[PDB]
């Protein structure tokens, strides 16, 4: 499975969310993004 | 329909206010998902190291393999190395690299004078594997000046 920078990117925007199985826990909430989905 | 990488890949996070996994993700909708809600570099803590490996390659005294091996090397100025970072996580994951199976990782050091990001890589002293990926990550970058090789 090989997939070029474009094709990656292409993908960018439509996933905006994350994973409900992503814990964010105390020690690592300062590397969340400022605005999380 | 899921677009599956070729490895899961496996985020850790060394907070400085120690190097904890954070999420392995396996598919390109996986990926973006998380890298759109984690920090970019420019805005990670000073001291901070952010890490993208292989599933099941800690970036840890635990795997020598990786841990012995060598490392490709970039300095950005502090907040300049965003698209680098990005650029360097699609060439891994999208299996980009010729000597791809060499790879185990990527990692960015954000510090007070500058941004490092570094590949860690298996056989250090395949002088042609290492060559190969020092030539296509400076493609893949295009960057103008210094991509350093360090070997233990």
């Amino acid at each position: 499975k090989k997939y070029s920078r474009d094709f990656l990117l292409k993908f960018a925007e439509q996933f905006l969310d994350l994973p409900h199985n992503f814990e964010v826990t105390s020690d690592i909430e300062s590397l969340m993004s400022t605005h999380t989905n | 329909q899921p677009h599956p990488l070729e490895h899961s890949w496996t985020f850790w996070f060394d907070n400085p206010s120690s190097i904890r996994p954070i999420y392995t993700f396996s598919t390109v909708e996986e990926f973006w998902s998380v890298y759109n809600n984690i920090h970019h570099p420019s805005k990670l803590a000073m001291r901070a190291d952010l890490y993208c490996f292989k599933h099941k390659i800690e970036p840890k005294w635990e795997d020598p393999v990786c841990a012995n091996g060598g490392k490709w090397t970039v300095n950005f100025p502090r907040g300049k190395s965003d698209n680098g970072w990005l650029y360097t996580l699609l060439a891994m994951i999208g299996e980009q690299f010729d000597c791809g199976d060499e790879i185990c990782g990527a990692v960015v050091n954000v510090r007070s004078g500058q941004d490092k990001i570094s590949i860690w890589t298996k056989n250090a002293s395949n002088e042609a594997a290492q060559a190969s990926i020092g030539k296509q990550w400076k493609e893949f970058l295009d960057y103008n000046e210094s991509i350093g090789f360090i070997f233990h």
